RNA sequence: GGAGCCAGCGAGACCUUGGCCGAGAGGUCUUGGAAACUCCGUCGUGCUGGGGAUAGAGCAUUGUAAUUAUUGCUCUUCAACGAGGAAUUCCUAGUAAGCGCAAGUCAUCAGCUUGCGUUGAUUACGUCCCUGCCCUUUGUACACACCGCC
């Protein structure tokens, strides 16, 4: 009966993320330490030991809230204004993550590109979604 | 009349030697003329 | 229309085919 | 010690200074007592004001 | 309401045709628009601005309010267009005065005409405003006199009409404010004096603003309807429009 | 070249003087062309 | 169909101007009484425009009549596709007038009154406008 | 047919649709329960009919409302407007209209804007 | 037309520019304005009964105006109209203002409180709706469908519960009292209804 | 005696915070404070800081700037969130404002136990000016009480912003020690200062 | 042309520099097609657009 | 069409208002 | 630094959904033709983690045939600016102000013009006391009432 809608999207992303780095299967880049996701953005996140898991822990939730989702989306979700350009996040990272993620089984290859919500992930973020709500 | 009854919602009726009685008075009987005038037309 | 068009709307129609034409 | 006095009746061309409306008001603790004052803000009849001193009468102020 | 002006609509497109016709049998008096209210009814005037005005534009949009005896100048805040004019509709306004600028130089100046139009559509050229003078003083805000010179065409005449009924009807004789729109190769000169008159002439100081105004554009209906019928529009790149009059 | 547009006026002062030549001949007759109540 | 009524308000009107034609031009009440009759007929929307006095003798029809009775407006604001299907639903009740609804076909509408023409708020014909559009208020009752 | 009833509230650009049918005490906002709204700030401003007549009076229905257009406030305001209106008309259609009275009594005697559309149409306040 | 009944004599007689019809009047408790409006210029016609001219008109509806009243103190006019909304004009002062309320459906009629300081208006749907002039709120509403009654008639092909032909009021007005609102309209019923309790006190064929 | 309206457990699908019952219960600002106890405690002040009606925040989007005195019905909590926003970085945004009340109101409460919506009343009561001067040199005039508040919530506002201009303090503690000190009365408070000044220039040129 | 804006368009090569643009303000010009067109301002950046 | 949509009755009416891939081909 | 997210205007090869590379800029292979704002965190009265001018070194794009400029990205360098004198301009509700998005539709406009939507106030809404601009000083005005030779 829950559903990660159910839960807040702040609570959700959290207990996830921390799963994620407690389960350490979650394949991380050498160069997490030494970016910043972005043009517009200055220095690289302070969190530096879990923002990555963290990161995939929003991605798989937006693959839960929209059925297919493509690396150019979620540099245009990530994106954020810098007169101004609006650059999209970077595409290293978030193709990083959708690599990340479908190695666990959260997410697979939907049909006619993009990444779907595995069945399996799909129960995996309502297990988690429970957990924050128990 | 005939286009008032055409064009009205509702019912509209049809508008209606030796000495005359006047049913109706523009003044009250006990009124008279004079008392009618003012001061500045007298 | 069945009893014709008013004068006032018979010149709104035409505008109307004309520009349909177009 | 300070008096209440409650506007009775919002007094027109007074010849007040702009911004400067002068009113009557009638004393809380003597109803029928009444006085002249000038006041500053906006102000209506029904309207409860503040009295250091009950003593003074309004003078218009040009 | 919104079959309101859509049958009025209908009803003065069909109007000004059998105007047009009328007066080319003519070919062959004050429009229709103005007949009704022509010196009746005092004119209603709004004055506004595009959105975000500068500075300048405010001051010359308050200069223009001061110009009409009738107008009163509103802050164009956020408004919507529809809004805008179906609001002053409603308060019984009989124009409605937008101006545009450029770096703080009034470029345009529209006059749309209620409830059903014209529209007028005029460019400003060399606007000089009097807060451009020092020590002026303040206006005289009397019913002005008016003087139109040089206005001899069709055209010329229509533009006259949009421009008379501006100001309200029977200025007292002695009024010592006078406007003058002066047609000069169809750049009208807009200028502003007070005078009197001495023992042997009469003599004359100019108050402001000076522009010059072109018109460019005249639709059958408010400026809202972009869509309005265009009565008359100004060709510019015609072969002959470097030497073309118009007015 | 040609150019395609009028070009802008100026107002030079025999504009001027001329504008105002004719504001004053006008009002020397009262010819003036102002609304009137009907 | 039988106009023998119009027909008697078309010839009355006639008799009236041409009367009105016989009397002396100079005359106060003549001037005064035809710019009564103009204005009636504008009223009654007979006249699309307003009109002079042999535009009355012309003007005036027996389909200028019929153009105002209710069952052809509606047809011509396209509530109903056919007239005999709109004299039903003013025969059916779901139309109204202002505030007042109108049963009688018979009925002409006004100028002013001609487009304060529309269905009562209950009418079940208005909820299936509402419907298709997707705009049904359950709250206004329509 | 499940008894239902179909409503709307607007603020400004946004535009929010409520269906409120029988249940058993469901609320969603865009597919969301009425609790993960935001800004939270102003959750309880989306809450407010749900308090002021009571809950129990929900129990028996289910509500959702999608929303569109406009911004967050206005969004809110259109979902508050959308609830009382589906609410009240749900009641007239399917329960007795003393429960009616009284609820539009309740809004009407806190704010009147939870059942009217606050248009702040132009009015040009000065004269001419 | 202006009367006066001590010597019955019409001395005055106000008329628009170009012959608006009238169809309600409202009056000055001074008696120096007297306002009309109509159902074809949207648009308030005021007067000076001393001049007889055309003060200036009151713009702003929609709707044609379907009723006017004055308060008997405060002197504010209220204005009401098929537009869905009630206008309470400030005409008297040097500036005047105008608060707009809107409403479920087209006011048919409405009558001013003594006191002036609510207003109560009748609308289509059938409901007497009571306002707070100062505040500009409501304050009450009386429901008026159920207690109409309205017989069907001869040429009715229908039934009189489904008929809808009148189930408003076209008429109200307030006791003196205050506490008790008498409506009236195109119907065989006469209503009166108690203001505080929103009530029938009883009805009347 | 008793009377009861519901003879069945109320419970939702939809799961509710037991907090948003007991605000059902009773109206309550941010479900945190409440007006039933609150009232104000010069007698001229009452019809002018209206804190009757309760409401869980501070907006409204009500319309209290078309005639003369809406002002005075609108909520005092509301109108003291206008007043913060200013100084055109802050302009329009109001939710920034609603912040500022809520932490100040808590770290009112926890310095005083008494509740902060009383002390906001008593300091806007204390603070108002009594009298104030107008230029003929000066001559003293009384103040109508609807400018008394207003002149409260500006004195009391523009102190706690300028104090945090630049200072370590943020906005919500400074404004929230302007509000105690204005209750307690004390000339600590920059709004009071402010007050006596014009109370005594006024008693100058009385 | 570089840049198309319905009529409005931004033409290059035609001038190097905007100094040679601010003296034929003003003239006529014509495409291939016949379509007649006017030199309404000098672009800053780059030079002779 | 534009004025059409303007002037479009919201009020009018009509009669008419009331009114492997492969594999899935074959299937349907 | 992360996350959470809400609009309305707009349609006369190039755009694009998706996959793979790169820290980014930006490349390569294919299919069809919004911000402000909210939550949690780090900072902290120090010209400080505000400010990003100038300067150095690189990684790329666009033409074009030059080692020419052009447009972006990475690091380092880290200036004036600490709320602005005399004076002066404007402003009353979806208004002042903040925020972004779109089209360049015969005049004007090319980071300028217009339009669209989002957040949204304080104060006053009373006065002729000062200033300025006007109206009247044959009731002429149909009753009552008020007035009474500038
Ligand atoms: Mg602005
Ligand atoms: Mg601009």
């Amino acid at each position: 009966g829950v559903s990660v809608r159910d839960v807040a999207a702040q609570d959700f992303i959290n207990a996830y993320a921390s799963f994620l780095q407690r389960q350490g299967k979650l394949e991380v880049p050498g160069y997490v330490d030494i970016v910043k996701t972005s043009s517009g953005n200055e220095m690289p996140p302070q969190d530096a030991e879990g923002w990555f898991y963290k990161r995939a822990a929003s991605v798989a939730r937006h693959i839960y809230m929209r059925k297919q989702v493509g690396v150019g989306k979620l540099n245009k979700l990530y994106g954020g204004a810098k007169p101004y350009k609006h650059i999209d996040a970077s595409g290293s990272i978030n193709r990083k993550v959708l690599q990340a993620l479908e190695k666990i089984g959260i997410v697979e290859i939907s049909p006619k590109g993009g990444r779907r919500i595995s069945e399996n992930g799909q129960r995996d973020l309502d297990r988690i979604a429970a957990q924050t709500l128990e | 009349y005939k286009l008032d009854v055409l064009s009205s919602v509702h019912f509209v009726p049809k508008p209606a030697e030796t000495p005359t009685i006047s049913m109706e008075d523009a003044q009250p009987l006990y009124m008279s003329n004079a008392s009618s005038l003012a001061p500045q037309e007298i | 229309n069945p009893y014709g068009l008013n004068e006032v709307d018979d010149f709104a129609s035409k505008r109307e085919k004309v520009l349909l034409g177009q | 010690p300070v008096t209440l006095a409650k506007v009775i009746k919002v007094l027109g061309r007074t010849g007040s200074r702009g911004g400067v409306t002068q009113v009557r008001v009638e004393f809380l603790e003597d109803t029928s007592r009444t006085i002249v004052r000038n006041v500053k803000g906006p102000v209506r009849e029904n309207d409860i004001l503040v009295l250091m001193e009950s003593e003074r009468e309004a003078r218009r102020l040009r | 309401m919104l079959r309101r002006q859509a049958r009025e609509r209908r009803e003065y497109l069909y109007r000004k045709a059998q105007e047009l016709q009328d007066s080319q049998l003519q070919q062959k008096q004050v429009d229709d628009e103005y007949a009704a209210t022509s010196g009746i009814m005092d004119p209603r005037i709004i004055v506004t601005t595009s959105r975000d005005p500068s500075t300048r534009l405010s001051q010359f949009a308050k200069e223009i309010k001061l110009l009409f005896p009738n107008a009163v100048r509103l802050n164009r805040g956020n408004y919507v267009m529809p809004n805008l004019v179906d609001a002053c509709k409603k308060s019984g306004t009989t124009d409605l005065v937008v101006l545009h600028e450029h770096r703080g130089v009034p470029t345009s100046l529209t006059i749309s005409h209620f409830p059903h139009g014209p529209t007028a559509q005029f460019s400003l050229h060399n606007v000089v405003m009097r807060h451009d003078i020092i020590n002026a003083g303040n206006q005289s805000e009397v019913n002005p006199h008016l003087i139109f010179d040089n206005f001899t065409t069709a055209l010329g005449k229509r533009v006259v009409c949009i421009l008379k009924h501006l100001f309200n009807a029977g200025p007292k004789k002695d009024s010592e404010r006078v406007i003058t729109f002066a047609n000069r190769g169809d750049f009208i000169s807009v200028r502003q004096h007070v005078y009197v008159r001495t023992r042997e002439g009469v003599e004359i100081a100019e108050v402001g603003p000076r522009f010059e105004m072109r018109l460019f554009e005249l639709r059958l209906g408010t400026l809202e309807n972009k869509d309005a019928d265009v009565e008359w529009q100004l060709r510019r790149f015609i072969r002959t429009a470097n030497k073309k009059d118009y007015l | 070249f040609d150019r395609t547009a009028k070009p802008v006026p100026v107002i030079t002062s025999e504009v001027t003087e001329s504008l105002e030549d004719m504001i004053r001949r006008r009002i020397q007759d009262s010819n003036f062309d102002d609304l009137q109540r009907r | 169909e039988d106009y023998h009524k119009y027909n008697r308000i078309c010839g009355d009107i006639r008799r009236l101007a041409n009367k009105l034609s016989l009397l002396p031009p100079t005359d106060p009440f003549r001037r005064k009484h035809e710019q009564l009759l103009l204005d009636k007929l504008y009223a009654m929307g007979v006249l699309t425009t307003k009109s002079k006095i042999s535009d009355l003798e012309n003007k005036v029809t027996v389909s200028a009549i019929c153009r105002r009775r209710l069952p052809v407006i509606m047809h011509r604001l396209k509530m109903a596709e056919t007239i005999q299907d709109a004299v039903k639903f003013i025969e059916q009740g779901h139309v109204r007038v202002g505030p007042n609804l109108i049963n009688d076909p018979a009925y002409l509408v006004t100028r002013n009154m001609e487009d304060y023409v529309t269905w009562v708020d209950n009418s079940k014909i208005k909820k299936t406008l509402l419907r298709y559009r997707n705009q049904i208020d359950d709250f206004d009752f329509s | 047919a499940v008894p239902s009833v179909q409503t709307f509230g607007k603020k400004k650009s946004a535009t929010a649709v409520a269906h409120v049918k029988a249940g058993k005490g469901l609320i969603k906002v865009n597919g969301s329960p009425i609790t993960l709204v935001e800004p939270e700030i102003l959750r309880f401003k989306v809450y407010e009919p749900l308090l002021l007549v009571g809950l129990d009076k929900f129990s028996n229905i289910d509500i959702r409302v999608r929303v569109t257009g406009g911004g967050h406030v206005s969004q809110v305001y259109a979902i508050r407007q959308a609830i009382a209106k589906g609410l009240v008309a749900y009641h007239q259609k399917y329960v007795d209209e003393q429960s009616k009275n009284e609820l539009k009594k309740a809004f009407t005697s806190y704010d009147r804007t939870l059942l009217i559309a606050d248009s702040r149409r132009p009015e040009p306040k000065k004269f001419g | 037309r202006a009367w006066d009944l001590i010597r019955y004599r019409n001395f005055r007689t106000f008329t628009g520019t170009e012959r608006i019809q009238f169809n309600c009047l409202a009056v000055d408790p001074s008696g120096e304005v007297v306002c009309a409006g109509s159902l074809d210029n949207f648009d308030i016609h005021v007067w000076s009964v001393q001049t007889g001219q055309l003060l200036d008109a009151l713009s702003g509806h929609e709707g044609p105006v379907s009723c006017l009243s004055f308060s008997q103190e405060n002197s504010v006019l209220a204005s009401a109209s098929w537009d869905k909304t009630i206008r309470i004009w400030s005409i008297f002062g040097r500036s005047q203002q105008v608060e707009p309320i809107e409403v479920y459906s087209d006011v048919l009629a409405l009558s001013m409180r003594p006191d002036g300081k609510e207003v109560a208006v009748s609308t289509l749907k059938g409901q007497i709706s009571i306002f707070n002039i100062e505040d500009a709120k409501q304050v009450g509403n009386i429901d008026c469908r159920k207690d109409i009654i309205s017989g069907r008639f001869n040429q009715d092909r229908f039934t009189a519960k489904n008929s809808e032909r009148s189930k408003f009021f076209t008429t109200i007005h307030y006791s003196f009292d205050g506490m008790a609102i008498v409506a009236g309209g195109n119907n065989n019923s006469i209503c009166l209804y108690d203001v505080p309790n929103e009530v029938l006190l009883k009805r009347f064929i | 005696f008793e009377v009861v309206e519901e003879f069945t457990p109320v419970v939702l699908a939809t799961p509710i915070p037991e907090e948003v019952q007991q605000a059902q219960t009773e109206i309550k600002l941010f479900n945190k404070w409440s007006f039933e106890e609150v009232e104000v405690k010069d007698a001229s002040l009452v019809d002018y800081v209206q804190v009757r009606q309760p409401i869980f925040v501070a907006h409204t989007a009500g319309r209290y700037a078309n005639k003369r005195f809406r002002k005075a019905q609108c909520p005092i909590i509301e109108r003291l969130t206008n007043s913060l926003m200013m100084n055109g970085r802050n302009n329009g945004k109001k939710l920034k404002a609603v912040r500022i009340i809520k932490h100040t109101l808590d770290i009112i409460n926890v310095l005083t136990d008494q509740n902060p919506i009383q002390v906001v009343v008593d300091a806007i009561t204390n603070t108002g000016p009594r009298e104030d001067t107008t230029r003929v040199r000066r001559q003293a005039v009384d103040v109508s009480p609807l400018r008394r508040v207003n002149q409260a919530i500006a004195l009391l506002t523009i102190g706690a912003r300028e104090a945090a201009f630049r200072n370590i303090k943020t906005i919500a503690e400074t404004l929230a020690e302007e509000l105690i000190n204005a209750a307690k009365g004390s000339s600590t408070s920059y709004a009071i200062k402010k007050k006596d000044e014009l109370e005594r220039v006024a008693k100058s040129n009385r | 042309p570089y840049k198309i804006f319905k009529n409005t368009a931004f033409i290059k090569d035609m001038f190097s520099s905007a100094m040679e643009v601010a003296r034929f303000e003003g003239a006529q010009i014509k495409t291939v097609s016949g379509i007649r067109g006017e030199i309404k301002r000098a672009l800053s950046k780059p030079e002779g657009h | 069409l534009r004025e059409k949509a303007k002037e479009r009755n919201p009020d009018e009416y009509y009669h008419a208002m009331h009114s492997s891939m492969d594999q899935v081909k074959l299937l349907k």
